[PDB]
């Protein structure tokens, strides 16, 4: 056929391009960290805690990683990283032996479809599985040395879903309040703030169904404990203010993009600014006051978009990931700024930066606390990269 | 000197960047205006606050201005066809492609047809009117991409709107042609009801020299560098498969280029795929496990300044492909586990020693069998210390009990025990003890 | 018993060729097809009547420099497509499908140039590869696994040259520069257990690498026959044929005339010679002879461009035969001969990238 020949060609081209980008990096970033895992991951979460040992030049951070192996035993993992915390220090930068190390392994039944730590307790995390339920765990209650037998204490799994999903969000203000979203076209809500009789069985307190398509994502409010929206392939965003008691008719519902919506995120520093992400290769945004206005559109991704995340430490900085093996960085201030024809042929102004590391569909990324401008990225090629852009770009 | 050598060699690197030129021009790898030495680009600064709770009001008013107007049916007659039969007119509706959809969806719905004359002419008329309702709907502003108009008898097509929902069709008498599968045509009305030089070295066996036209634009990627500095940088980094040198001819610039010598460009992936039997390599369709590695490249930059005078990264883990010691085949990441393909007993040795024993003529089978049965067990454990020999003969019969019995050869075993005591390694306190444990 | 030059061709690169192989897997009636490999190219032709030969296909390797050495025609049990594999100095083995005009399999496990490839007469997934690494390997071209490695403490010491299956496919002979000729067996229980195993292995199934078989001992050998190199051997029913640079081909049997072939003790230390064959000007090595699928005639190339032909019939090797078919164009050398499934045509390669053709008139 043709597609085979064509793909061989495309592969060789991508290889060349990565060669070039690597040769060119030194003038581009303030940090380059690459590390290969045995099995890839599908998760990313920076632990909100940081320790910095004295007499040295580096910090220490802990990361929350998942695992989707081929066939063998699945695991939940959290490992260690030694970020340089210094400006004058530079074997490589610090010790010679190692800068990354695994520390936490837990047996897991099925792959990991999602994993987030609870905001109130980082020792509490959730887990989406190939099954139709939810698992919760507290690592401090299990040894890092994994059970050579296999499956172990599910640590209060949940119930109320019928197909798998990917949505996951604790309520920031209210403990125990956690939302879910699966192929069931439904949103299931447990409240584990108080389950003395665990029994590994808790059913979702409330189950919402307003989308008639497979739901894609859900996120709580950032200030309100009784507010959150919804995302399905319906290309319909529905506003779900709880305490109104209707799992059928939400508070609001409009069409966001012409293609199915995938990812969704709210600005922390503001009250109203929403960040939306869809399959439309588009990026839109909205406000809680009025909604019948697609505020703006970022139009440079060349395939679907699967993740959006605002910046901590920065009010006007956002991030767009997808499948194009690229990663974008925008700017809300430079909206329509007259630029030179060469600045324009470079690109539109408001687009701020584009990451050029990975060579596969960028699975997932994350900001972190404890550090101003750094993000880790995970692809499907067993690849983990951490970087810091050069400084000169801003200011 | 078959100059095709000079040709064929420098032929290769060219087309590559050539393709890459176009690709990057549409497939940006990184915004150049971010680059350090391309600092003249990105004329704008990063000086702004731009609170957000006001960004809405600026749009809240702008949308009042942005709403210019809208259009509020149609009717049109077809003047007879002209050529040097009934007609067919359609209303095709196009929607947006979706996730599972590979191509855009199109819906060809007919509003109707009529009976046009058989290629009529002028001065013969004394007439089929086409009237349209609002088939298009405002709800379609989320699902349909566009609407067009089709005409057949023999094909013709027109579209109704613009991407801005802007109608493209005013009212009036229009003359149009059409194609089948000057000439045939139809009329109708409408109604809404420093010179720079180069030198190409070939190991001094020959060369070629040229001159840059429209200089300070990349001779490959047409990148507009405004300085010899930035241009030299972009060249010695991006189009790296060559090598360069700065000559500074008095006329403003001269660069004698040469081919790179090593340019270590080889696949950088799972180093194993290189040898997968073809068709499976680059499968890219299933997770695969491999050994862990970690590199560091950018740790702490210098951030110096420009200096034309100047113009004239470690590992952690296994970074290669290991092989089997005896067959020179690849080594799966799992096979490289505790299996160490080495121990004290090589098969071929056991064979060789027995055979060599059988060369001897002046021996009885009641002796050769014994010697072999023993020497093999000797090899099997590697006994060295003399304090072991007692335990040795013990374990020996402890294993070969059934056999020597089945061999009925214990009597020569005892003769051997004799010999060994004679060589001062057995005490009498065990020789018997053997025959005891034997039964 | 009369062939005539009805055609002769020549390449353009002018670099000597070595290989000639009719496809002896022709469903009865299908046209005659044969191939030939040169410096770094392969060639596909078809025999036509009136001394006509038609170019069909040709491939080439550019990415390195190699001097291809051998070829062999086989098929696919799955869909019956013709199959050709070749190998050169680089020591790699490739497998090409003309139906798709692509290579589907490549094998790299040797350490030097390869010298010959043959298949088991019965099984079509068993490829024997002889190299200069003193090691004769043997692959399952279907499950992509090695099987045996003949050579070691008692192997050949210098650059194995040529080998040949027995007529039935359970016994092999080998010959190399060290004047040495050794016998291997395949019928042993261990061996066939190994083979059956080979036909069963899933890499995804186990964390284990397949386990080959190492053999460190010939069944029998000697170096008493020639006092020079030996570079081509042929099973003869249960008799042997071999040539040297001593300008004579010899036939013999191991042990004594009474000694059966399948009772031979490994420590056998005697051989029985029967007769000799004679020719002129074969004063260089690496020159081969072939025989008809019906084992009735003998062909042999020559240094000065001549030919020499015998009959494998009751013709007593004392005065068996003498037949020299000659032409006046090239006398550079002739490497290799080849017959069809029948005895219709006979091709041979001259040293100057020129082909020849001889059509028989019985
Ligand atoms: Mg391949």
């Amino acid at each position: 056929k043709e597609a085979a020949f064509d793909d061989a060609v495309e592969e060789r081209v991508i290889n060349e391009e990565y060669k070039i980008w690597k040769k060119n990096t030194p003038f581009l970033y303030d940090l380059v960290m690459t590390h290969a895992l045995e099995w890839p991951s599908l998760t990313a979460q920076w632990l909100p805690d940081v320790t910095r040992p004295e007499g040295k030049d580096f910090s220490i951070h802990r990361l929350v990683l998942g695992t989707h192996t081929s066939d063998e035993q699945n695991h939940l993992v959290i490992a260690s990283v030694q970020l340089p915390n210094d400006d004058a220090q530079f074997g490589g930068f610090g010790s010679v032996s190692g800068k990354i190390e695994i520390e936490i392994k837990i047996n897991h039944e099925g792959e990991v479809n999602r994993a987030r730590y609870m905001p109130q307790n980082p020792c509490i995390i959730a887990t989406k599985t190939p099954s139709s339920d939810v698992l919760v765990f507290d690592y401090t209650k299990h040894p890092s040395k994994p059970d050579p037998s296999g499956e172990c204490n599910p640590d209060l799994r949940l119930r109320g879903h019928q197909k798998e999903g990917y949505g996951l969000s604790w309520n920031p203000n209210l403990s125990g309040h956690l939302l879910s979203a699966s192929d069931d076209h439904t949103i299931c809500l447990w409240d584990i703030s108080a389950v003395p009789k665990e029994g590994k069985v808790v059913d979702a307190k409330t189950i919402f169904t307003g989308h008639t398509a497979v739901v894609e994502d859900v996120s709580w409010h950032l200030l309100h404990e009784s507010l959150f929206g919804s995302v399905a392939d319906d290309q319909k965003l529905m506003i779900w203010d709880t305490r109104s008691n209707n799992t059928s008719k939400p508070s609001h519902s409009v069409d966001a993009h012409t293609a199915e919506v995938n990812c969704l995120s709210f600005n922390p520093y503001s009250e109203f600014i929403l960040a939306t992400g869809s399959a439309d290769k588009t990026v839109a945004l909205w406000d809680l006051r009025n909604l019948k206005l697609k505020l703006h559109s970022f139009e440079s991704h060349k395939d679907e978009i699967f993740q959006v995340q605002w910046s901590p430490h920065n009010e006007t900085i956002l991030a767009s990931s997808g499948t194009d093996r690229r990663l974008n960085v925008w700017d809300l201030s430079k909206i329509g700024e007259e630029q030179s024809p060469e600045d324009a042929e470079d690109g539109p102004p408001e687009l701020l930066f584009i990451h050029g590391g990975h060579t596969a569909k960028i699975s997932d990324f994350s900001w972190n606390p404890n550090e101003p401008w750094v993000i880790c990225s995970v692809s499907e090629d067993n690849i983990m990269q951490v970087w810091q852009m050069a400084e000169n770009i801003y200011n | 000197a078959d100059h095709e050598l000079f040709l064929q060699a420098f032929e290769k690197p060219t087309q590559i960047y050539r393709f890459l030129r176009t690709r990057n021009l549409i497939a940006p790898i990184f915004l150049h205006r971010t680059l350090t030495y391309m600092s003249h680009r990105n004329s704008r600064t990063n000086i702004k606050r731009k609170t957000f709770k006001v960004d809405d009001m600026l749009s809240k008013v702008e949308k009042m201005k942005g709403e210019q107007e809208s259009h509020s049916h149609l009717q049109l007659t077809f003047t007879g066809f002209f050529h040097k039969v009934t007609l067919e007119v359609l209303l095709v509706k196009v929607c947006h492609k979706k996730r599972k959809d590979v191509s855009c969806p199109i819906r060809q719905v007919p509003t109707g047809k009529k009976q046009v004359p058989l290629n009529p002419d002028l001065n013969q008329t004394k007439p089929s009117l086409a009237v349209s309702s609002n088939e298009f709907e405002p709800s379609n502003s989320h699902m349909v991409k566009s609407y067009s108009l089709l005409f057949r008898v023999f094909v013709a097509q027109m579209t109704v709107f613009d991407k801005n929902r802007r109608l493209q069709l005013l009212d009036g008498e229009y003359e149009v042609a059409m194609q089948e599968m000057q000439g045939p045509t139809l009329q109708f009305t409408l109604r809404w009801t420093l010179r720079i030089f180069y030198q190409f070295l070939y190991n001094n066996n020959t060369r070629q020299q040229t001159e840059a036209r429209d200089d300070l634009h990349c001779p490959w990627c047409t990148l507009n560098c405004r300085k010899l500095y930035s241009l030299l940088k972009h060249l010695k980094l991006c189009h790296s498969r060559f090598i360069f040198n700065y000559v500074y001819h008095p006329k403003g610039a001269r660069i004698d280029v040469s081919i790179n010598e090593c340019y270590d460009g080889s696949y950088a992936g799972n180093p194993q795929d290189i040898h997968r039997q073809p068709g499976f390599a680059f499968s890219r369709n299933g997770p695969v496990k491999r050994t862990p590695i970690t590199h560091i490249l950018v740790c702490r930059p210098k951030r110096t300044k420009a200096s034309m005078s100047e113009f004239l990264t470690y590992s952690s883990g296994h970074n290669r492909l290991y092989f089997h010691s005896d067959t020179c085949l690849p080594l799966r990441p799992q096979e490289m586990e505790v299996d160490s393909e080495d121990e004290k007993d090589p098969e071929w040795l056991r064979e060789k020693t027995i055979t060599q024993i059988e060369e001897f003529s002046d021996v009885n089978e009641g002796e050769k069998e014994v010697m072999k049965l023993w020497n093999l067990h000797v090899m099997k454990h590697g006994f060295i210390a003399d304090n072991q020999m007692n335990h040795a003969c013990m374990l020996f019969v402890e294993n070969y009990g059934q056999k020597i019995i089945k061999k009925n050869l214990c009597r020569n075993f005892m003769l051997h025990l004799v010999s060994m005591h004679d060589f001062n390694l057995i005490s009498i306190m065990s020789i018997d003890k053997a025959v005891t444990k034997l039964r | 018993y009369s062939f005539k030059c009805v055609n002769s061709l020549k390449e353009d690169h002018n670099q000597p060729l070595f290989g000639v192989q009719f496809n002896w897997h022709s469903k009865e009636g299908d046209p005659l097809v044969f191939a030939t490999v040169g410096s770094n190219r392969v060639t596909l032709y078809e025999c036509h009547s009136q001394g006509e030969i038609r170019l069909l296909q040709s491939y080439v390797d550019a990415d390195a420099d190699e001097n291809f050495y051998t070829c062999a025609w086989t098929y696919d049990s799955n869909t019956s497509h013709p199959l050709l594999a070749v190998a050169g100095s680089r020591g790699i083995i490739r497998i090409i499908n003309p139906i798709t005009m692509q290579c589907i399999k490549h094998y790299v496990g040797h350490g030097n140039a390869i010298n010959e490839l043959k298949f088991h007469p019965r099984d079509p997934n068993l490829l024997l590869s002889v190299s200069k690494d003193h090691a004769l390997r043997l692959w399952n071209i279907q499950t992509d696994t090695l099987v045996a490695i003949f050579g070691g403490v008692e192997g050949h010491r210098d650059e194995v040259l040529s080998a040949d299956y027995d007529l039935l496919g359970e016994k092999i002979m080998s010959c190399g520069m060290d004047h040495s000729l050794k016998l291997w067996r395949i019928n042993s229980k261990r061996m066939m257990n190994a083979i059956k195993e080979s036909y069963d292995y899933n890499p995804n199934k186990t964390n284990r690498p397949f386990i080959s078989q190492k053999i460190h001992f010939p069944d029998f050998s000697t170096r008493d026959i020639h006092r020079n190199y030996v570079d081509c051997v042929r099973w003869l029913g249960d008799l042997i044929l071999s040539k040297s640079c001593e300008n004579a081909i010899v036939c013999w049997k191991p042990g004594k005339m009474e000694d059966d072939i399948d009772k031979i003790k490994p420590s056998e230390s005697n051989v029985t010679i029967l007769g000799r064959f004679d020719y002129s000007q074969c004063d260089i090595w690496y020159m081969r002879f072939s025989m008809d699928f019906w084992q009735k005639m003998l062909a042999l190339g020559n240094q000065v461009g001549k030919l020499y032909v015998w009959d494998l019939e009751v013709e007593d090797p004392h005065k068996a035969k003498c037949t020299t078919l000659t032409h006046h164009k090239c006398g550079a050398a002739i490497r290799q001969t080849s017959f069809s499934r029948d005895s219709s045509i006979l091709i041979a390669v001259c040293d100057d990238a020129s082909i020849w053709r001889w059509d028989r008139l019985r």
